[PDB]
DNA sequence: GCCTTGACCCTCCCCTAAGGGGAGGGTTTAGATTGTGTGCAGTCTGACGCGGCG
């Protein structure tokens, strides 16, 4: 396409969206909102296995009269037991309950936006509902192993009957070798099947009413979720208006508005059109609100917590106008008189506010030799150390062969020489069955004998450390 | 240990089998307490712990538990070395495409996918579709779409069709193809179009798809899923002093991926819509891109300080990468460097060596001596004892020196006289002391160079310097085999002031007894050193065996030689010292004591020389004054007597009589004249201007000036310098090379003016900015010679061979520039040479040719032999010792394990700095012989011959060609053959702006072949009324009228074309366009006449331009094989031409411009070879038409016509083995059950030794030809990529040998140098050998 | 170097024919840059940084 | 000499009553505002290989 830069890559296919009117806005929040209530309709007649709200006011058990938080509660329960008593007449699917349950409906329609509240409800039957699928295709991976079948007669009919097996009688009616060539395994199918007729007790319904409303409830949960798309869509050159005035701030232009777009998809979420204001008076808050909590969360090697980032921003706002006003940089006193903070505090912040050099800085008038050059290893031991420790383990170990072998092995674990830890007398003791005190003393036997000087000058040696 | 090295691409299971966890936040350090967060870039859970057995919250400690792994932090309990070890992942949440295996021309995707690099950088930035399954539909496999054509066939096919975009598509066509399908369907398909365009790129797809098929690689890990992360101590975080930290760049750039891949994990789970989560794998691929390779694939990504970051890449590959900063050189313990300044005491193996530095450079030599002798308890006591500087410490050095020779270098290190190996002598100061004798072979001189100290520490490096290195082995020169210690600059000056003489000397007369009394009447005062008298003096000589037989006579000399001649030691004639000795003759006394008596009575005569020689200078006196300088007292009068000239040669321009040019022209040449007449006049006026009377009367004798004497001896100085102290300075170029008009008639003994001074400093910039910038030119060449040459080593004893050369002089240019003795000294005789009679056998056919062979070869007289060559040896990986003769520096057969390779390649490179970047007469008189000739008589009684490559030479008294020319075609020769002509004879005239062409036989002249309307023209000279039907210009050109291009016949008396004796010819030529021909249509002509006439960068350039077989811009036409010549079709691109054999088919005929003048007529029998027009060859055609010989013969020919014109001696194997390295390859014509392809290029040896075994059990070979590249293309196609990589273009070899999944021998020198072995030559040769012989053991 | 305008040439080593080619140049200081040039069919092009 | 008592002694860590002070982390904020921007860098010459268009 001739280019092969990403902004500009952006930048058009960003172009082709138009800017909405402000009745534009107001007709599609209309329908955002009415989509996500649809949902909370459809979920409305849904059998027991639902977290129904019978108890939710009472789990919880603008400020509302008490009288008024108890009562407004008692009119859709009141209406609700005996609505759903006709649960069992004609079926399912009986038209007084589609009536009165949509008539549940025009009370539901007064509210608007909640917390995840209303999702925990949903999640109500997402935790039973793909179950249900996943244990129609176990019945598949037991089917396909053993016999081969076309899928459009069975599977149409499963959708179809789900009365008994009775359908099976429909795989032998063309008459083709392939309709009992299954042996010994229908049981397996019978098994998954059963453990689902079980889980159709628990729930008490057939399967076609329940994905039957399911496929009229993800519309609603598709229709709110496109209108929130081309919601989103329509206003991104206000995330690219805004974002221009943070740029040279350790992140890139891309980056910022990468950030930005997220908080706009939150305040098209919390959007509410009867209070009056336009959009741009919304969203700009969260726009802003994401993009200032990436800067100071990304953007520095060595990550400064948010606390400390304020305390640098006011002190840097309050020297400015200090060198404004007295010609001067001011001194930490100066700093500390007017900021209210004890000195040494004053002191301590100015350290931590300088990012790390590159290793490749050059250095002279040449650009052959950099900065990383000149930086030494200091965790190396020296060659004239290692002699000295190996010599001295030499010469301990001639000098303890002067004095007896069990008095030296006690030497030996009292500081640990030749061994793999240090010992205390109790459990050293605990091999000579020798009192606490006994050890003491030929410790003090043996560290006498060795400062005699018969023996000591070859160790003095060492200890001009 | 290890044998191989191998290198492929890696599996995303390979990349988490290398790791020890993931990292997952760009978190560092902390800022208050700067300790590693816990699963960032440096955690320490992940890495390895901080301090050494330790964990990070301190719970546990002090190396009881070694491998437990802390409950709390998860810190194991180890030693923190294991930080420069171990590696960590990031798991992308999107695949991206490695940038190498994308971008890097030819692209591998594009490649195996047969897709345009635009499709494909079109699918990954989410800017158009691409088709992966076709179901059944119109649409097939790789097809691209835009949005739009992807909603209709989604409205229209449905669910059928698969369309994708971005990394996860072309991970899907790179994962569905079948390779081995594929490539056998481009096998049986390929011969039908294996028309040359399809056939190259057919052939390199079907090489690439059968590469991934053996090397087990799968195509789909050329896209990344998994990203590998270095160790933390490999890009550190440090802290300088004053709390500063300084960081690497692989931080930033490992920081930004982390955070753009943490974001798409977040928008894949808000569910945004696609037009943002686009833009962020957009972004995740540029950051991964950038990451590899910075600059690569768009613009590079820049730091805080406006800078670009570096990158994986660039931390390999350049001049300041790993290979060549870190891994073929580094930096060094035990070693020093200080000024140098000269000390003449010292005998050639001896340096001096301040106090300081030996003490400091010998520390732990002197610790372990002082605590044996018991001077000191322990090793921390010796220190404090050496660092006070006692009395004992100084008597412990003496003799830890004693015997332990000491390595001097001096940079830059051109050859590898540049290291030598001296033994110390303590001095005080603080400056090295080096012996005046080695001076030269440094380069070095004291006004203010450094020099280098090191120092071998075990007993295999003590005995190498002493054996090997030590500087009184090293008397020759490894180029040629001239000795390298001649004397310089005042020894030469001594020895020529006591060897000369004088008229009427202080003691003339005398007789005396011997040299002593000579030296003791010297001392006391009573006769001088340039007195004439006669002395009785003893030498000896050796005829025995190896016996010396002693003589005495009474000889006529002078009293300064009877003195020299007590230090020249017993064997040599008297005659060496019995001349005035310069630089020459002393060179030639050093080189025949040489090969008399041999190295150690050289090395002590060398010694003698220079200590006599500082000693005479010394006692002579010699000065230089303001007198000194002569100018001649005539000069005056030609400044004048030119000057007249030009004033009355400019008054012929001023009055219209002669152009600008020429005055000009004539002006700068009557200057020069001037000139050189005071030059002359000055230089004779001081060369032997000396009086001296006599016992009667005057005369005259060779002067003492002393600026003449130092000139005349080889001191310091030349002619061309005097000229400008004494003489005029004379004419300046401008900076474009345009000469000025006015000369500088001034020189520095009377002073410039301010005009003359500045135009006189032109030159001066010019000369020294030429100088730095030709030298960075000749060390680029030397390197690409030597990764040339590198691996070559002398492997075994005789190959056994009857191949070789034919060396002979070289005559042209004039007299015998290089007789034979100096080109077959040293070589091995190839086949039983005889001298010029028959079965004089010399030879058990293989002879050194050492010098009492050449005498042999020169009291006869013979100038041809065939000797042997290593473009000819038989042996495969390598030569053996007797194809390439001696070692030149040694002087006798060279040692098997040899490097001679990079001998080669230092030699040719070291001079590289010193370079500049109408008739036959005939002399003297012998037999005049010609060849290559075919002959008629002529009209006017004379010789003419219709041969175009003839050669004319002279033969000498006993028949050794002394000079060789060639005629121009068509020239009449004045005297015919055989004849004994003496010199001042002309032997051919020709005109020198013409050439004509004659006819065959007698016989009847008709114009035919032409009309009117014709490219002839009916033009007659107006004036003298002469003409013919006269050949025109393409400017008079009628299109219509070339049907046929125009000439004049000859026929019988039949009217009919003539005989030719011999075949079936018709006897005239159609001759090229603008032919000047006027002869008369009814007027006949002899056999013979006048029918139609023919009207009409040296340097390191050149040597590089051969050495990498450019392609000259108007190469020469040469004949592909034997055949009659005709012109073809006429296809009027531009013109056809066509050859025919009398046996074989013909289906070969080409284009040639008409702006190539033919020199091959319609008539002409061509043989494979020989030109059909003029013009610089072409070295691949030389290999293709003539053999190996032939293109190996032009190279060195001319390469040392560029060496030879500036004095530069380089002997001629030196230029054979690079001839050798650059034929390895060949490539394949027909197969025949050889397991190869047809017209793949392989290398040489490979081919042979399939050969000799097919060939061995009854079976038919391969067929190939031979390929030359050049060093730079053949460097880079060696069969080791460590080599290849390490020299040049490191990212295309390394990609190429990861997707073919090479391996590596380690049997070169750099191979094993980069990881740290003993190279497989010289004293290391043996321990290789031995571990080969374990290879057949297993 | 100055700011201003310079006419320039290559004198006959861009083209195998050994023509000369012509060009002119504009130089700001502060700014892009304009210039003018031949080809070797005679027509004048322009370009722009 | 080769062991057993009964006294004494030391350091290190955790604890008391009623909060105080700070470090480091979470969340919302409703008049409207809807496409970058540096007073860029652009700046060498020669050889070679491949694609795109006549
Ligand atoms: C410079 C420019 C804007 C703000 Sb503000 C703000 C700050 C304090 C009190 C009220 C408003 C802001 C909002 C969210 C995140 C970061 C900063 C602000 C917001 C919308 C419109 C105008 C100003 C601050 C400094
Ligand atoms: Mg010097
Ligand atoms: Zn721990
Ligand atoms: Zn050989």
């Amino acid at each position: 396409g001739r280019t092969t830069d990403p902004v500009r890559m952006y930048m058009r296919e960003m172009g082709t969206v138009e800017l909405l009117t402000r009745e534009g806005e107001i007709d599609i929040a209309k329908r955002i909102e009415d989509g996500i209530n649809q949902v909370q309709c459809s979920v409305a007649e849904y059998p027991e296995a639902i977290t129904y709200l019978l108890e939710q006011y009472d789990r919880v058990e603008n400020s509302i009269d008490p009288e008024l938080a108890r009562e407004k509660f008692a009119e859709l329960r009141a209406q609700y037991v005996v609505t759903r008593d006709t649960i069992k007449a004609k079926g399912r699917s009986h038209a007084t309950a589609q009536e009165e349950i949509l008539k549940l409906s025009e009370v539901f329609k007064q509210f608007r936006l909640v917390p995840k509240q209303f999702d925990y409800l949903v999640n109500s039957m997402r935790v039973m509902m793909d179950r249900v699928r996943t244990q129609e295709r176990l019945i598949m991976k037991l089917c396909v192993e053993q016999c081969k079948m076309p899928k459009k007669n069975f599977i149409t009919l499963f959708t179809g009957n789900e009365t008994s097996d009775t359908w099976f009688n429909a795989a032998i009616a063309m008459n083709k070798p392939w309709s009992e060539k299954l042996h010994d395994v229908s049981e397996e199918v019978h098994r998954a099947l059963q453990k689902l007729q079980q889980i159709e007790e628990e729930t008490g319904l057939t399967i076609e009413q329940v994905k039957d409303i399911n496929r009229r409830m993800s519309i609603g949960e598709a229709k709110a979720r496109r209108a929130k798309k081309e919601m989103v869509e329509a206003n991104l050159r206000l995330v690219i208006s805004i974002a221009k005035k943070y740029t040279n701030r350790g992140l890139q232009f891309l980056d910022l508005i990468q950030e930005g777009n997220i908080g706009l998809m939150k305040a098209v979420d919390k959007f509410e059109y009867r209070r009056g204001y336009k959009f741009s008076t919304y969203a700009t808050w969260w726009i802003r609100q994401a993009i200032t909590r990436s800067i100071a969360d990304q953007a520095r090697t060595i990550r400064i917590p948010v606390h400390m980032i304020e305390t640098i921003n006011k002190l840097n706002r309050i020297s400015r106008q200090m060198l404004q006003e007295m010609g001067r940089e001011p001194t930490p006193e100066e700093l500390a008189e007017r900021m209210l903070m004890p000195e040494d505090k004053i002191r301590k912040v100015l350290k931590i506010a300088k990012e790390p050099i590159s290793m490749e800085t050059p250095i002279g008038d040449d650009e052959d030799s950099h900065l990383g050059d000149f930086i030494e290893d200091t965790t190396l031991e020296l060659p004239l150390d290692s002699a000295t420790t190996e010599s001295l383990r030499a010469a301990t170990h001639d000098v303890l062969a002067g004095l007896t072998a069990r008095e030296a092995k006690v030497l030996r674990m009292r500081f640990g020489i030749d061994m793999n830890t240090d010992y205390t007398l109790e459990e050293v003791g605990k091999q000579f069955d020798v009192t606490r005190e006994r050890i003491r003393q030929i410790e003090a036997k043996a560290l006498r004998k060795l400062r005699h000087p018969s023996r000591s000058e070859v160790l003095r040696s060492f200890l001009d450390d | 240990e290890f044998d191989a090295i191998k290198i492929a691409l890696a599996s995303p299971d390979m990349i988490r089998s290398w790791s020890f966890g993931e990292v997952k936040k760009p978190e560092t350090i902390n800022y208050r307490t700067f300790k590693p967060e816990r699963d960032g870039l440096f955690c320490a859970r992940i890495f390895g712990p901080v301090k050494d057995y330790e964990c990070l919250c301190g719970k546990y400690k002090r190396l009881k538990h070694r491998g437990v792994i802390c409950e709390k932090c998860g810190v194991e309990v180890t030693q923190t070395k294991v930080r420069r070890e171990r590696m960590g992942h990031i798991e992308l949440a999107s695949p991206t495409a490695h940038i190498w295996f994308l971008k890097s021309l030819p692209s591998r995707i594009g490649l195996l996918l047969d897709m345009p690099l635009r499709d494909i950088e079109r699918v990954l930035y989410f800017e158009s579709y691409v088709v992966i399954e076709g179901g059944m539909t119109n649409l097939e496999r790789q097809q691209i779409l835009t949005e739009e054509q992807y909603l209709d066939a989604l409205e229209e096919f449905g669910d059928e069709f698969d369309a994708k975009m971005g990394a996860e598509a072309i991970q899907a066509l790179l994962k569905s193809m079948d390779l081995e399908q594929e490539c056998e369907q481009l096998r049986e398909e390929l011969n039908e179009t294996n028309s040359e365009t399809k056939r190259k790129k057919l052939t390199k797809r079907i090489k690439l798809l059968e590469a991934f098929v053996q090397s087990g690689n799968k195509p789909e890990w050329m896209i990344l899923t998994v990203l590998p992360v270095l160790p933390p101590d490999l890009r550190p975080l440090v802290p300088l002093d004053g709390g500063r930290f300084a960081t690497s760049d692989l931080n930033d750039l490992y920081r930004r991926v982390i955070n753009r891949n943490n974001r798409l994990k977040r928008l894949l789970d808000l569910a945004a819509p696609d037009i943002i989560v686009r833009n962020e794998k957009r972004m995740l691929q540029e950051a991964v891109d950038a990451l590899l390779d910075n600059g690569r694939r768009g613009r590079a990504i820049t730091g805080s300080n406006k800078r670009p970051l570096k990158s994986l890449a660039d931390m390999i590959k350049g001049k300041q990468g790993r290979f060549r900063q870190n891994l073929l050189g580094k930096r060094v313990d035990y070693s020093g460097r200080s000024v140098i300044t000269v000390g003449p005491y010292l005998r050639l193996h001896q340096c001096g060596l301040p106090k300081k530095m030996a003490l400091e450079l010998f520390k732990p030599f002197i610790y372990g001596k002082l605590e044996l002798r018991g001077l000191a308890t322990t090793i921390k006591a010796a220190k404090k004892m050496v660092e006070r500087e006692e009395a004992v410490v100084w008597d412990i050095l003496d003799e830890v020196i004693r015997e332990h020779p000491v390595l001097l270098n001096r940079a830059p290190t051109l050859h590898r006289l540049g290291i030598q190996a001296f033994e110390p002598v303590l001095i005080e100061g603080k400056a090295i002391q080096l012996h005046p004798l080695v001076c030269a072979a440094y380069n070095a001189d004291f006004d203010g160079d450094q020099m280098a100290v090191h120092v071998p520490l075990t007993l295999e490096a003590q005995l190498e310097a002493r054996a090997l290195m030590m500087s009184t082995n090293n008397i020759l020169s490894p180029a040629n085999g001239e000795p390298i210690i001649v004397p310089s600059q005042d020894v030469v000056l001594g020895l020529y002031y006591m060897t000369r003489d004088c008229v009427n000397a202080k003691g003339e007369g005398m007789v005396l007894t011997g040299p002593k009394e000579a030296e003791r009447l010297y001392r006391s005062g009573l006769a001088s050193l340039h007195a004439r008298v006669k002395v009785r003096i003893t030498e000896y000589e050796k005829d025995a065996n190896g016996e010396l037989v002693a003589k005495t006579s009474l000889k006529d000399t002078t009293v300064g030689r009877a003195i020299l001649w007590m230090i020249v030691p017993k064997g040599l004639p008297y005659s060496i010292v019995n001349q005035a000795l310069g630089k020459k003759a002393i060179s030639k006394m050093l080189n025949t004591c040489y090969r008399i008596l041999g190295l150690k009575p050289t090395v002590i005569f060398a010694d003698q020389i220079m200590y006599t020689g500082f000693a005479y200078a010394a006692r002579s006196g010699a000065s230089v004054g303001i007198d000194d300088m002569v100018i001649p007292e005539k000069k005056h009068e030609i400044i004048s007597e030119a000057e007249a000239e030009v004033a009355e040669i400019q008054e012929q321009f001023q009055s219209g009589l002669v152009t600008a040019g020429e005055r000009y022209n004539k002006v700068i040449d009557i200057w020069a004249a001037a000139n050189d007449r005071v030059s002359k006049a000055m230089m004779d006026n001081l060369q032997t201007e000396t009086v001296i009377n006599r016992d009667g009367q005057e005369e005259k004798q060779v002067s003492f000036n002393s600026i003449y004497m130092m000139a005349d001896s080889g001191a310091r100085g030349s002619a061309a310098q005097i000229r400008q102290l004494a003489g005029m300075r004379g004419l300046m170029a401008k900076p474009d090379g345009s000469i000025i008009e006015t000369p500088i008639t001034a020189n520095f003994r009377e002073g410039l003016n301010v005009l003359q001074y500045f135009i006189s400093t032109h030159g001066a910039r010019k000369g020294l900015a030429d100088t730095a910038l030709k030298t960075a030119n000749s060390g680029y060449l030397t390197r690409r010679l030597v990764d040339v040459a590198q691996d070559l080593v002398v492997t075994e004893d005789d190959c056994g061979t009857h191949e070789g050369i034919m060396m002979t002089p070289v005559i042209e240019g004039g007299d015998v520039k290089e007789p034979l003795r100096d080109r077959v000294l040293g070589r091995v005789t190839a086949e039983d040479v005889l001298k010029p009679g028959t079965a004089d056998i010399l030879v058990p056919r293989n002879t050194l040719l050492h010098e009492q062979w050449c005498d042999l070869l020169e009291e006869n007289s013979v100038d041809a032999v065939k000797v042997r060559s290593v473009v000819s040896c038989d042996t495969d990986f390598g030569v053996c010792a007797h194809c390439y003769g001696r070692d030149l520096a040694r002087g006798h057969i060279i040692n098997k394990g040899e490097a001679i390779g990079v001998i080669a390649a230092q030699s040719i490179g070291e001079p590289g700095t010193q370079l500049t970047m109408s008739s036959i007469q005939v002399k003297n008189k012998g037999s005049i012989k010609l060849s290559n000739v075919k002959s008629v008589v002529n009209s006017s009684g004379k010789l003419v011959i219709t041969s175009r490559n003839t050669e004319l030479k002279l033969i000498d008294e006993f028949g050794r060609t002394k000079e060789s020319y060639k005629v121009p075609y068509g020239a009449v020769l004045a005297k015919g053959d055989g004849e004994q002509v003496a010199g001042g004879e002309t032997v051919a005239n020709w005109d020198p702006h013409t050439m004509p062409v004659i006819t065959e036989v007698s016989g009847f002249v008709r114009f035919t072949d032409m009309i009117d309307g014709q490219t002839i023209t009916r033009q007659t000279d107006e004036l003298t009324g002469l003409s013919s039907l006269v050949v025109l210009d393409s400017a008079e050109r009628t299109a219509g009228g070339k049907d046929l291009r125009p000439a004049l016949k000859i026929v019988d008396a039949q009217g009919n074309d003539v005989l030719i004796p011999g075949t079936d010819m018709p006897a005239q030529y159609f001759l090229p366009g603008k032919a000047i021909v006027q002869l008369e249509d009814g007027v006949q002509i002899s056999s013979g006449d006048t029918l139609a006439r023919i009207p009409q960068t040296g340097g390191l350039p050149r040597v590089a331009d051969l050495f990498e077989a450019r392609r000259p811009k108007e190469p020469a036409i040469l004949a592909e094989i034997s055949g009659i010549v005709s012109f073809g079709k006429e296809t009027k691109g531009k013109r056809r031409l066509v050859i025919t054999p009398v046996d074989g088919s013909d289906p070969y005929e080409e284009m040639i411009p008409k702006w190539r003048q033919l020199n091959v007529f319609e008539g002409e029998r061509v043989e494979r070879g020989d030109v059909i027009s003029d013009g610089p060859e072409a070295p691949h055609d030389i290999l293709r038409l003539r053999g190996v010989h032939a293109v190996t013969r032009y190279i060195v020919n001319e390469v040392q016509d560029v060496y030879r014109l500036q004095g530069v001696k380089i002997n001629d194997k030196h230029i054979e083995v690079i001839v050798r390295q650059m034929l390895r390859k060949a490539t394949i014509v027909n197969a025949g059950s050889s397991d190869f392809l047809e017209g793949e290029q392989v290398e040489y040896s490979r081919v042979k030794i399939a050969n000799r075994e097919l060939e061995a059990n009854g079976k038919v070979g391969a067929t190939y030809s031979r390929d030359l590249l050049g060093i730079t293309k053949a460097s880079l196609a060696t069969e080791s990529f460590i080599s290849a990589a390490s020299f040049q273009e490191t990212t295309r070899v390394l990609t190429e040998a990861a997707v073919a999944g090479k391996r590596d021998e380690l049997r070169g020198l750099k191979e094993n140098v980069i990881v740290g072995r003993l190279i497989p030559a010289g004293t290391g040769y043996a321990y290789h050998q031995d571990r080969m012989r374990r290879r057949a053991a297993g | 170097r100055s700011p201003g305008v310079f006419f320039d040439s290559d004198k006959g080593k861009t083209h195998s024919s050994g023509k000369v080619l012509y060009n002119a140049r504009i130089i700001p200081y502060r700014g892009s840059w304009l210039d003018f040039e031949f080809d070797p069919k005679d027509n004048l092009f322009v370009r722009i940084d």
